[PDB]
């Protein structure tokens, strides 16, 4: 019995995620962000985009 | 009946927020006029 788990890596809302917890939203200061599985570091600030 | 299709069949290549930018792709699109 052969199960295939075919994964699209995001480029759309994300609704499959695993069991890790999130956590709260600090602006203006330097963190170490992981959105969606996506990672990396800087500072989050509010923006004017559409 | 034929016409002339003016400027027409160009859809979003993906689900990426660009801006202030020309992006080049290659895909299955219906040719201007
Ligand atoms: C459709 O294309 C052909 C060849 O390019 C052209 O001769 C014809 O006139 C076109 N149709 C119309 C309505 O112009």
């Amino acid at each position: 019995r052969v199960v295939v788990l075919s994964f699209e890596l995001l480029h759309a809302p994300a609704t499959v995620c695993g069991p890790k917890k999130s956590t709260n939203l600090v602006k203006n200061k330097c963190v170490n962000f992981n959105f969606n599985g996506l990672t990396g570091t800087g500072v989050l600030t509010e923006s004017n985009k559409k | 009946a034929y016409t002339n299709s003016f400027t027409r069949g160009v859809y979003y290549p993906d689900k990426v927020f660009r801006s202030s930018v020309l992006h080049s792709t290659q895909d299955l699109f219906l040719p201007f006029f």
